[PDB]
RNA sequence: GCGCUGACUGGGGCCUGUAGAGCACUGAUAGGGCUAGGGGGCCCACCAGCCUACCAAACCCUGUCAAACUCCGAAGGGUCCCAGGUGGAGCCUGGGAGUGAGGGCGCGAGCGAUAACGUCCGCGUCCGAGCGCGGGAACAACCGAGACCGCCAGCUAAGGCCCCCAAGUCUGGGCUAAGUGGUAAAGGAUGUGGCGCCGCGAAGACAGCCAGGAUGUUGGCUUAGAAGCAGCCAUCAUUUAAAGAGUGCGUAAUAGCUCACUGGUCGAGUGGCGCCGCGCCGAAAAUGAUCGGGGCUUAAGCCCAGCGCCGAAGCUGCGGGUCU
RNA sequence: GCGGUCGCCUCCUAAAAGGUAACGGAGGCGCCCAAAGGUCCCCUCAGGCGGGACGGAAAUCCGCCGGAGAGCGCAAGGGUA
RNA sequence: CACCUCGAUGUCGGCUCGUCGCAUCCUGGGGCUGAAGAAGGUCCCAAGGGUUGGGCUGUUCGCCCAUUAAAGCGGCACGCG
RNA sequence: AAUCCCCCGUGCCCAUAGCGGCGUGGAACCACCCGUUCCCAUUCCGAACACGGAAGUGAAACGCGCCAGCGCCGAUGGUACUGGGCGGGCGACCGCCUGGGAGAGUAGGUCGGUGCGGGGGA
RNA sequence: GCCGAGGUGGUGGAAUUGGUAGACACGCUACCUUGAGGUGGUAGUGCCCAAUAGGGCUUACGGGUUCAAGUCCCGUCCUCGGUACCA
């Protein structure tokens, strides 16, 4: 069995992404936690990290989403960087991955 | 059991001119070295006749060596179909990959006067160690038996070490 | 007398005969055999007078091989016509064969009468031909 | 005879190569399939054509197992 | 008018799927193996059912083929960049055209018959328009070479240097005996000169020449008799240095002869298989024969080396013309 | 003349850019689809073996194996999970 | 095939007159024979000469009658208006 | 921040990183897991998707190692072919010079390498 | 002389798309039937040692192809449709 619902559907979903030019606004969700991440391909480069593991708060996982969600604004704009595109991958945007974007607020984004 | 040969040393000089002066042009190596050499064609048929990949070759060379060479590979001109080119393989201190001759023994192989004798491979590929070469091997089974398949794990195979995979293979059969 | 079933298609080119025996070409079935010194294109009907030469000349024991197919489509026009409208019409199939190639070869049968069975059976053939037994070289695989 | 027939050769295959200064809008491949793939600067056409999205010059990419792709690499 | 951009060349990048090869796909395909089911041949007719001397899928080995197959893939070719390249080069605008029947050759294919001074394309070339010059006996396109004019000067190209006919009857070394050269093949042959492998051979072979040939016997079978020598055969076996119930004659089945066999003599090589060079046969057409001719045989032929010379309208020297 | 052909697409011929001929080798078009169109979201085939009432080579189902040999309205090619 | 000839190279057969080739029909000379002799078969040499008259049909050709040493095959613009 | 080890992200190279066998890892990450109230769900199924949780497990998955049976990569010689230049054969085709030079196969090689960013260590 | 088809028991003739015969027929012999026959119905019947069993020979004749040939390949004779300058 060669790749699978998941590999595909997060090739898909990021394939199209990167074809817009924007740097890419890339979220991994794991059980217990949900991180984010700011690259730049054809850089090979990330520039802004954000996650909740590494702010070491907890309740609530859609809540702490939105948190780490203004939490990559803030440590962004400041850097300059406004606008981007927002991976999403595997996960429907949706719960917890919707909320982070809905928390990517004060900063670029329209989404 | 044991065959000569000679050899000497190849830089320049093209096979072309080699080749017409009786000499044979070829190749040296193993995993730790590599060289081009050239017999002489007539000197090499006169062995190789014999020898064929089977049995071993010396082969002297200028540097007073005498180095431990199986012939791997033999490319012979199509419209001649002589030899115009040989590669020699030298042997060290690790199992090597051959070729050994298939002594039909036996007989008619039961059901005598008569039966099939049903030649298949006058040789065998073998993995076996360098110091110890079977100079053939036996296969006589009895015999034998009628529609019957003599595989492979089923021959002699002395104290040299084991086959070349294929398991199961024809070898024998009456029909 | 020998041609291929199922055919993708019928009827194509001619092409050259530059070639030198892709291989071939070091005998590998039988106790001896008969080489290709020139370049032709054998008629199965060619091959048909060869093999039956032989297995008439071993009283019918024996063992041929062949070892060359009638693959190529010959065709010709039904003559008394001019250039033009349709091509050939397939009246036969061919082997191709440069130098090198080894044809028929033989096996289970002594050496004076093997030689002399593929002798006859050579002069079925419109090209010069050699005889050969089969040494190491040929046990190139 | 029943054959006799054929179509006008289509004129396909690179137009611009690596190494080439072109212009938004130079079309860089005429092909069937996606036998190359539009890379930086670099559109494609309903019929699979690619052609320079801006200016500057042209090289190509062999990305194994993704296929090969053309990029416009700016230089406006 | 613009003016170094031109063909061609060097370096660099990118594009390609042919030559070759390959069998991984599409098909074709030799042999073997192992096995779907059938041919079957059949047990039943309830499961069934055993075997494969025809298939034959797939599968596995060993082997191969393909314009419309490709896991592969040169050389080359295309294009852009940077350089060289001043050329009856390039580019731009315009005036005048003629051509739109090509042909031979080389190379690559298709058609054709691996026919045509055939036909159709491709890339080159020449003739076309160089039917001007040299060579090729003669001959548009094969070789040499691009003819502005004059010279009773020189060097050369192809090709030549016995005579027709300019320059070697030049120097070496080999080959050929056919007039080969001055040709047409499959195939064939103690032609001749070389190279090689093998068999036997001073325990002495190969030629010849001496010596002897069984014996139960007719071998039996067939069969008046086949007694080796009608035939079918069972073709014995002994003995011997050694003779096959006998290879050929003989043949009123006999007699007699003779041979494959061993001994002796003589004594030295002898028999066979390949390989190359040059020749030989294969080889019959119509008006008069011939390599262009005469003529040529350690060559005036063929191969390998050399040194010179002859040789065009090419090149040079001298003078001249015209254009730029 | 008789016969065949006449425009368009695909493949080869075509000599690895483009192009390239013959009464050269083979096929196809003169439509079609209001969803077979746009976008967003999901999903991944064909086969092969084993398993499972009526189910049989093949209807639907479960298991493993299966990089594409399936599919993409129709020819061929290129393309494509 | 379409190369000279369409500002013309008259086209079958016969007659006449030949001439040449030899892959020889007869006659001469041979080898082999499954050649007793005589008579044949088959192959080799040989082109000097010879190679009939009729019926039918425009015919060439062929069938036929009567003979013969034999009733030869071809080329010469299917020789020759 | 430096160097390094492990882990989670995300790229790139695009099989030497792959198949398969074996062995390992749960503190931390990750997964599975525990539930289906709530957002949201499955042409049926909380399998998927989705949320809220965390007792348990590294069985599955994933990560990391080892093994060359398969897969993949693969010289060096030597050829085939061929730019260009010359010869030869009635041809079908063949040979020489000078440059370029595969394919198959042989020797071998390989069960990954690395960029940026995190979390945890030393 | 030239291309294609076919030759079968005493007669007519089928299997002729690859696998074990000289079918069902008309004779002919016996049997049923009839007073006896004709017709019709059984069964023998290509050939030869065969009580049957079953060996072996048959597809115009001869020679090869294949494991197997009435069939595919040829050769001779027989026959049927064709068909042979030339302007
Ligand atoms: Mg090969
Ligand atoms: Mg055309
Ligand atoms: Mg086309
Ligand atoms: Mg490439
Ligand atoms: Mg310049
Ligand atoms: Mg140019
Ligand atoms: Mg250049
Ligand atoms: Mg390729
Ligand atoms: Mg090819
Ligand atoms: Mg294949
Ligand atoms: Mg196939
Ligand atoms: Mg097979
Ligand atoms: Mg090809
Ligand atoms: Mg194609
Ligand atoms: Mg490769
Ligand atoms: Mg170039
Ligand atoms: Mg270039
Ligand atoms: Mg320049
Ligand atoms: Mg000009
Ligand atoms: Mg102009
Ligand atoms: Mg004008
Ligand atoms: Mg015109
Ligand atoms: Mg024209
Ligand atoms: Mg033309
Ligand atoms: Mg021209
Ligand atoms: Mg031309
Ligand atoms: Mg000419
Ligand atoms: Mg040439
Ligand atoms: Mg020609
Ligand atoms: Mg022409
Ligand atoms: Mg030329
Ligand atoms: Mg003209
Ligand atoms: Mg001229
Ligand atoms: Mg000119
Ligand atoms: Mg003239
Ligand atoms: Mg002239
Ligand atoms: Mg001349
Ligand atoms: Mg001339
Ligand atoms: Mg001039
Ligand atoms: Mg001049
Ligand atoms: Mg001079
Ligand atoms: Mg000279
Ligand atoms: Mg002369
Ligand atoms: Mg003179
Ligand atoms: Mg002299
Ligand atoms: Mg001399
Ligand atoms: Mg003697
Ligand atoms: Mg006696
Ligand atoms: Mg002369
Ligand atoms: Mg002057
Ligand atoms: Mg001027
Ligand atoms: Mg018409
Ligand atoms: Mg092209
Ligand atoms: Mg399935
Ligand atoms: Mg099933
Ligand atoms: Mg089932
Ligand atoms: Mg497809
Ligand atoms: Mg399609
Ligand atoms: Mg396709
Ligand atoms: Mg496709
Ligand atoms: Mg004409
Ligand atoms: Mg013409
Ligand atoms: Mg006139
Ligand atoms: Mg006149
Ligand atoms: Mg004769
Ligand atoms: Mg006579
Ligand atoms: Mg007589
Ligand atoms: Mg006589
Ligand atoms: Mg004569
Ligand atoms: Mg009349
Ligand atoms: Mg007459
Ligand atoms: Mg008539
Ligand atoms: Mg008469
Ligand atoms: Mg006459
Ligand atoms: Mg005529
Ligand atoms: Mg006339
Ligand atoms: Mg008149
Ligand atoms: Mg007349
Ligand atoms: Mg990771
Ligand atoms: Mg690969
Ligand atoms: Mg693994
Ligand atoms: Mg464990
Ligand atoms: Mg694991
Ligand atoms: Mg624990
Ligand atoms: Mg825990
Ligand atoms: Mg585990
Ligand atoms: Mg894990
Ligand atoms: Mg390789
Ligand atoms: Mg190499
Ligand atoms: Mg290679
Ligand atoms: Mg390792
Ligand atoms: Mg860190
Ligand atoms: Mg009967
Ligand atoms: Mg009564
Ligand atoms: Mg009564
Ligand atoms: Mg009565
Ligand atoms: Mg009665
Ligand atoms: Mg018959
Ligand atoms: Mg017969």
């Amino acid at each position: 069995a060669r790749l699978t619902a998941y590999e595909r559907r997060k090739f898909r979903v990021r394939n199209r992404i990167k074809r817009t030019g924007r740097l890419r606004l890339s979220v991994f969700r794991s059980l217990k936690h949900i991180y984010a991440q700011i690259i730049d391909d054809e850089k090979g480069v990330t520039l802004v990290s954000a996650s909740s593991l590494a702010l070491k708060l907890k309740g609530n996982k859609t809540e702490v989403a939105r948190q780490v969600g203004r939490a990559l604004a803030e440590k962004a704009l400041a850097l300059g960087i406004k606008q981007v595109a927002f991976d999403r991958g595997p996960y429907k945007y949706h719960g917890r991955v919707k909320a982070l974007a809905e928390g990517a607020r004060e900063g670029g984004l329209e989404f | 059991m044991e065959y000569r040969l000679k050899a000497y040393y190849r830089e320049g000089e093209k096979p072309s001119a080699l080749r017409r002066a009786g000499k044979l042009p070829g190749v040296m190596y193993n995993r730790h070295l590599n060289r081009k050499v050239y017999v002489d064609l007539v000197e090499f048929d006169k062995v190789f006749r014999q020898a064929s990949i089977h049995h071993v070759i010396v082969l002297e060379l200028p540097d007073g060596q005498s180095l431990p060479t199986l012939v791997r590979q033999v490319n012979l001109d199509k419209r001649r179909r002589r030899p115009e080119h040989v590669d020699f393989f030298v042997l060290s201190d690790e199992p090597v990959e051959m070729y050994v001759p298939l002594r039909f023994v036996g007989t008619p192989a039961g059901v005598r006067a008569g039966g099939v004798l049903q030649e298949i491979h006058r040789d065998i590929l073998v993995k076996v160690s360098p110091r110890n070469i079977p100079e053939f091997i036996e296969v006589d089974v009895s015999g034998l038996e009628i529609g019957d398949s003599l595989h492979a794990s089923d021959l002699k195979l002395p104290p040299g070490v084991e086959l070349a995979v294929s398991p199961e293979e024809t070898i024998a059969a009456v029909v | 007398m020998l041609m291929p079933r199922r055919m993708k298609y019928r009827k194509q080119q001619r092409g050259r005969l530059k070639g030198a025996t892709k291989g071939g070409d070091y005998v590998a079935f039988g106790d001896y055999g008969l080489v290709a010194l020139e370049p032709a294109w054998i008629t199965a009907q060619q091959i048909e007078a060869a093999r039956v030469a032989m297995v008439r000349h071993f009283r019918r024991g024996g063992k041929i091989f062949i070892r060359i197919f009638p693959d190529k489509p010959y065709t010709k026009k039904p003559l008394e016509v001019r250039m033009g409208k349709g091509k050939g019409n397939v009246e036969g199939y061919v082997a191709v064969v440069k130098p090198g190639r080894v044809m028929f070869e033989v096996a289970g049968v002594t050496e004076e009468q093997a030689m002399e069975a593929l002798r006859i059976a050579g002069h079925k053939l419109p090209i010069k031909t050699k005889i050969v037994r089969r040494d190491a070289y040929d046990e190139a695989q | 005879t029943r054959n006799g027939r054929d179509s006008q050769a289509k004129r396909l295959g690179v137009k611009r190569y690596e190494g080439q200064v072109v212009r938004a809008g130079n079309i860089l491949v005429r092909q069937r399939g996606t036998r190359f793939k539009p890379g930086k600067n670099v559109g494609m056409g309903r019929d699979f054509t690619l052609f320079a999205l801006v200016d500057g010059v042209v090289e190509f990419q062999d990305r194994g197992r993704l296929g090969r792709y053309v990029h416009v690499r700016p230089l406006a």
